[PDB]
DNA sequence: TTAGCTGGTCATTTTTTTTTTTTTT
RNA sequence: ACCAGC
């Protein structure tokens, strides 16, 4: 705070490190040395210019404490003025990197450190600009964590292109792999580092074992309820995002909790239902009946004869004997949480959002488009990183003329409500129509990214005392 | 872990309902720290407060081990009586609360406690020092496994039923072993009847061999138990006085006078021994009214191995002539007990047949896989102990027991 | 540590006093020992005297261990609590008293812990958010398991906790004792237990105590959020499965043989033309509602004040026309019959009424949850949405919607129509669509029922009525119900006998 | 003139651009 | 001083 320390007047002594790894003529050549001031032994490392005066003290105390005696720059390095030149200089992060490197090498080849670290690096970097010219290579050696990565990409773009290397390590830096007798490593990272490769690139050529992979393991995961439907879409995938449409009181939810019950059932994945329409309360109670070929809340006369029997536990014990179904009750910042809870942690692999017009009408929002846009987005981000069986559903808007939807209308592919990206990022497209015949359901497939066969893909029967969807003939 | 970990969250709500029960009828007091007070309140661990909460209740001790404060133990909380029928059963209590703060203490809060010295791999490594004492015997530390409550003592089983060998599923079977452990039975009672069998020709250790011997001895004292019969058996042998073999039975001097008579006139060959090792060692010794002043000839014991047993004072002469011959047969017969199965075609440790846990100072504690084996070794510790009896030319009979179970409470 | 025996000189003994590896001696027999404000209060100063509680139960030990000392300043008594830091030095403090006016002195930081200073390596913790339940923790482990505690309530768990991050890595199982939340501990380490009082001391003073050990040393894992398995649901499915009967509709009884009536959780739509008998049919259902099954009906009519449909209803159930006829006002006025009417509708309070759109949903919750009413009718909703209208429209649907579900309550909205395109008009007689409803198309994607009725003013039989079932999520069988007939002298709709 | 051998315990104002409804020329 | 073991 005060003023430069001198060692006269603060008891100064160049001395080794022992517990560090670092000799005396190291310390003596650089100029890293021991104080005496207020009892404690506090060590100090001293900035210097690009002449050699004294601008800058740097005092650490027995705790790992920092504190600046004065003005500190953005251009002043610790290493920097006992080179003026050469032909390869290797960067660190720390302060005692450049003691380690010294240490192994007999004051051969020049090395510099930073001011500040990992934090304000591209600072430091981008003031710098002119002293680095005047070398030929550079070798950069940063830590082995997510900062120390994150300051070699980002302190990369303000330097000279073609001379900026990047080396890797075992250890944590330079000095775990001093101590811990990796002393033949980090002398071949200095004259053999890692050429240019930055994140976002890949080269074509060194894909080989990923692409060999890619095509081993997923793909299947058929339907159920009709046959032309895998024989034009081939079943769901993973990252995919299939939109089932219908009118107003359709069947675009009894559809989705069958398929979800074939799914659950007759292959073994784990299924994550958001539902949205109705409490956890009702969606878990009907796949009871339905797996039992019945009507469960459509009947108060078999609902005391299975409580009384005893059967409700039978039933229960049938149908959820694995860990196989996780319901969900009800911002849309914490849905995506959920979604992610329930994909990383618990390990779903279909996962059904149920009636989305409401998380984009729900949220006080000015514009519902620009919402619409981003939830979409960030939802199809969210499927393509985590690769999973993604169903939404979502419903359609009013014709100009004509018919009702609700009364054997051929739905178009813009009849989407809320926007127009709804059909852009999505990556099946199967509408369900119907006529109040009131049964002859048919199944319109509008756009498949997979294949190309797009149109009529068959029709059903909704049975009215079991609950199931038949194929029929017509 | 789980089944102490039971026993822990069981015996912590109950010292916490015994002080909640007790401070409500053993008041608090103001005691001088003008004249400075402080309102302090009655601690049951402390042998102060009790003693001032007798005092002022109506109760006399009549025995002064210290020069101004009484004795407190829990022979003297038995023989206590006072007016006020509520403090008759709270001293009880009381001593349930001494009882279940040192089992705390030891069993989980301890420095040294059971559940701070479990490995990662669910077993206990403890320290064994194989010459610790004067007389060759070994001691016990880090934890001590040669001081856990015996079946005896309340809170034993459970203490013992977790230091099992059934807890160890097999590696490749997944399946659990069996434990086997061999007691010697009379051993420093028979090396009494070794050495002194150049005096009496050897009619005394016939006997020995003819029937149990504390059981008879039991018989023959009127005593209530056998262990009461095997405390006061070596009471009597190494040098009491006329109070603390009377205080077994909690008779008085002359039942500690008349039992010393009964059981020197049968055999009158104890006297003859104690006055050969005194005139072996010791030569002269004068007398002082607070202290002893002895000039010594011999101050050590040739052993059974010609090593040079320390004496420490001429009144335990007997005790290291006792003791030091009786820990080297077992110390060799430890050794002779694997040392016959090695050869016989097994494999030591934890990827083999066998393993040794534990040698306390009489018996051994060995897990092994198959109950074939554990016949094996429980067949070969009789013929081990055989050759030590054997090899060193002792005039008695050496014999062992062994059992076999599950864990280490029908093992005891 | 202990390390061997050396002759004690005060009491004379030979192995009483043991030496230890920290310079001080102990004997066993004579038992003596060898060896804002933004101020600190001084202990000399402020009269420290480590007193025990007695109401709560706290030896004296804990107190000389955790730094929670009583103070005789000022003639009162003072409970100062001290934090520490990592190097075992007084940071800051906490003055309570009797009536809680803190006076929280020095720096007093955002990340303060209080049983911090003595405990930092371990394998299990325990944390609480006052100081009286982590000193009950310490009372019933006797002071030797390692505890914190919170030094700025419940509420800044987002901030605490988030800023001693490389404090709890350090520990294998971190246990929470908060109330009976944060997520920025490290996963797969936090557990948090469940006790049946309010905090520790309840559980301590009450015989619950045992209870609070069972859950230090066995407690369960975190279920992150409000998500549920399918298999904690068991005894709720049970318990919805014995609750769930439908309101039985009146006047016709073709309706309920495809409808099931009304249920918990129900949005109903009615509508028709532009007066085509609305409010007569809600009216006449309010009716029977109330004074035959005794359900508690609130209305919210928005069209008309409350004593208009007040003396509709007092006209409608003596099954005559009140407010159409001076001679009937003028004669019961005199005779003084009118109580007798009046006593026998409203002898049991069944009915509310409203005195005429974020206000209106805090009235309805009211009306709902401090009444305790059954089933709510609204009216004329053109007037609440009277910005962009479907934006309006469609975020009052959706709040109307979450307020009727998880309630059990049901909601019968009116609605109207708009003008048509083409054609004859809907009161003259034209069948209405499904796509009829005015202000937006979100009207019959979020109602669970909707119900038009017909009728032809001008035709030949201008008081025989056509009721529509257009939607029922519940059965899905809809179209004609049935056919009514008008009285146009009491009032009464009834089941007629034509057949189209 | 004495039972013995061990261990363990404790204290301090204007622009541009998607998407949903409804009059009338 | 108290408890526990062999
Ligand atoms: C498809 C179909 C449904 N139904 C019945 C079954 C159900 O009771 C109801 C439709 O079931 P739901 O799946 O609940 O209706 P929905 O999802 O289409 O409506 P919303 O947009 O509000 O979510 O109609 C039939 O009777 N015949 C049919 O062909
Ligand atoms: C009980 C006791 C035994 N001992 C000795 C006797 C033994 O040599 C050894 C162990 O004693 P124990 O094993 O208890 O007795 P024991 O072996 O003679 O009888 P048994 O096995 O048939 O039940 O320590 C003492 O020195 N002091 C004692 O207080
Ligand atoms: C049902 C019915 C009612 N009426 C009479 C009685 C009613 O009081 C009168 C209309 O009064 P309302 O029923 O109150 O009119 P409305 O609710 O349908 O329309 P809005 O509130 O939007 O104005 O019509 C008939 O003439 N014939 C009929 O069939
Ligand atoms: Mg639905
Ligand atoms: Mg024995
Ligand atoms: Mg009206
Ligand atoms: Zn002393």
């Amino acid at each position: 705070t005060y003023n430069v320390w001198n060692f006269g007047e603060s008891n100064g002594r160049y001395s080794a490190l022992t517990a560090r790894g670092i000799s005396k003529e190291t310390c003596q050549k650089a100029g890293y040395w021991i104080a005496k001031v207020d009892g404690v032994m506090y060590q100090v490392a001293d900035y210097r210019d690009q002449n050699g005066n004294i601008v800058s003290q740097k005092v650490r105390d027995k705790d790992k404490n920092f504190k600046t005696t004065g003005s500190h720059k953005s251009d002043a390095l610790f290493g920097k003025h006992l080179w003026n030149g050469g032909k390869k200089i290797v960067v660190t992060e720390g302060e005692i990197d450049m003691l380690t490197v010294m240490e192994l090498q007999d004051c051969k080849y020049p090395v510099v450190s930073l001011g500040h670290g990992a934090s304000a690096a591209k600072k430091t970097c981008a003031a710098n600009y002119e002293y680095f010219d005047q070398f030929e290579q550079i070798i950069l050696m940063f830590d082995m964590d997510e900062a120390g990565r994150k300051a070699v990409e980002e302190a990369a773009q303000v330097l000279p292109a073609g001379k900026v290397r990047v080396a890797v390590l075992p250890c944590k830096d330079a000095n775990e792999c001093h101590l811990n007798g990796h002393d033949r490593e980090i002398m071949e990272q200095v004259w053999n580092a890692g050429p240019w490769i930055p994140d976002g690139v890949v080269s074509a050529l060194s894909l080989r074992e990923r692409i060999r992979e890619h095509l081993s393991s997923s793909v299947g995961l058929l339907f159920s309820g009709c046959t032309g439907i895998n024989d034009k879409t081939l079943g769901a995938r993973g990252g995919e995002v299939i939109m089932v449409t219908s009118g107003s009181g359709m069947g675009k939810s009894t559809f989705v909790r069958q398929q979800a019950l074939q799914w659950g059932t007759a292959m073994g994945k784990k299924v994550g239902l958001a539902m949205l329409q109705e409490s956890v309360e009702e969606t878990a109670e009907d796949l009871i009946g339905l797996h039992n070929r019945v009507r469960l809340r459509q009947s108060d006369s078999l609902k005391r004869e299975i409580i009384e029997n005893g059967k409700f536990d039978q039933w229960f014990d049938e149908l959820f004997g694995n860990d196989t179904f996780h319901l969900y009750d009800s911002e849309t910042d914490r849905l995506l949480a959920k979604l992610a809870y329930m994909r990383s942690g618990l390990g779903c692999d279909v996962i059904i959002l149920d009636h989305i017009s409401i998380v984009v009408s729900a949220s006080g929002e000015s514009d519902e488009r620009k919402m619409i846009d981003n939830l979409m987005t960030k939802l199809k981000g969210f499927a393509k990183s985590t690769g999973v069986v993604l169903v939404v559903i979502c419903h359609l808007k009013n014709p100009d003329k004509g018919k009702a939807h609700e009364e054997g209308r051929p739905v178009s592919i813009t009849d989407l409500r809320g926007s127009g990206a709804l059909r852009q990022l999505s990556d099946t497209i199967i509408a369900l129509e119907r006529n109040q015949m009131p049964n002859l359901v048919l199944v319109r497939i509008l756009k498949c990214r997979f294949t190309g066969d797009t149109g009529i893909a068959g029709y059903m029967e909704y049975n009215k005392e079991t609950g199931w969807l038949e194929p029929s003939s017509y | 872990t789980k089944a102490i970990e039971e026993l822990y969250v069981e015996l912590a709500a109950r010292r916490s309902e015994l002080l909640r029960k007790l401070t409500e009828t053993f008041g608090s007091w103001y005691q001088p720290k003008y004249t400075p007070v402080e309102h302090v309140v009655f601690n049951p661990s402390s042998r102060d407060h009790i003693q001032k909460k007798l005092q002022e209740a109506g109760w006399v001790p009549t025995k002064y081990t210290d020069k101004g404060a009484p004795v407190v133990d829990d022979e003297v909380l038995e023989g206590v009586r006072v007016d006020d029928p509520e403090k008759q059963a709270a001293i009880d209590l009381i001593k349930e609360y001494l009882m279940i703060q040192k089992r705390i203490g030891q069993s989980a809060e301890g420095d040294k406690a059971w559940l701070r010295y479990v490995a990662e791999d669910g077993k206990i490594h403890g320290s064994v020092n194989p010459n610790g004492a004067v007389t060759g015997r070994a001691t016990h530390a880090f934890p001590n496994l040669a001081q856990i409550p015996g079946v005896r003592s309340p809170y034993g089983e459970q203490c013992r039923a977790a230091f099992g060998a059934e807890h160890h599923l097999d590696g490749i079977t997944g399946k659990p072993w069996v434990q086997a452990g061999i007691d010697a039975s009379g051993l420093e009672l028979r090396c009494l009847a070794h050495f002194m069998a150049r005096f009496d020709n050897g009619e005394y250790a016939h006997e020995i061999l003819n029937g149990d011997i504390h059981t008879k001895n039991q018989i023959a004292a009127e005593l209530p138990t056998r262990d009461n019969a095997k405390t006061f058996i070596y009471g009597f042998l190494y040098g009491a006085g006329d109070e603390k073999i009377g205080q077994i039975v909690g008779a008085g001097k002359e039942r500690g006078k008349e039992l010393k008579k009964k059981f020197l006139e049968n055999t009158p060959a104890i006297a003859a021994l104690r006055e050969s090792i005194q005139q072996t060692l010791v030569e002269s010794s004068q007398w002082v009214a607070g202290e002893q002043q002895v000039k010594w000839k011999r101050r050590w014991i040739k052993g059974l191995d010609g090593r040079k047993v320390h004496v420490r004072s001429p009144h335990a002469a007997l005790n290291t002539l006792l003791q030091s011959a009786g820990a080297l047969i077992c110390k060799l017969w430890i050794i002779k007990t694997e040392e016959m199965l090695v050869e016989k075609g097994l494999k030591h440790g934890w990827d083999g047949d066998f393993a040794y846990m534990a040698w306390v100072h009489d018996e051994i504690q060995v897990g092994c896989r198959t109950e074939e084996i554990a016949q094996v070794v429980i067949e070969t510790a009789q013929e081990a102990m055989r050759w030590v009896g054997d090899h060193w030319n002792f005039r008695c009979l050496l014999d062992t027991e062994g059992k076999m179970g599950p864990n280490w409470a029908i093992c005891h």
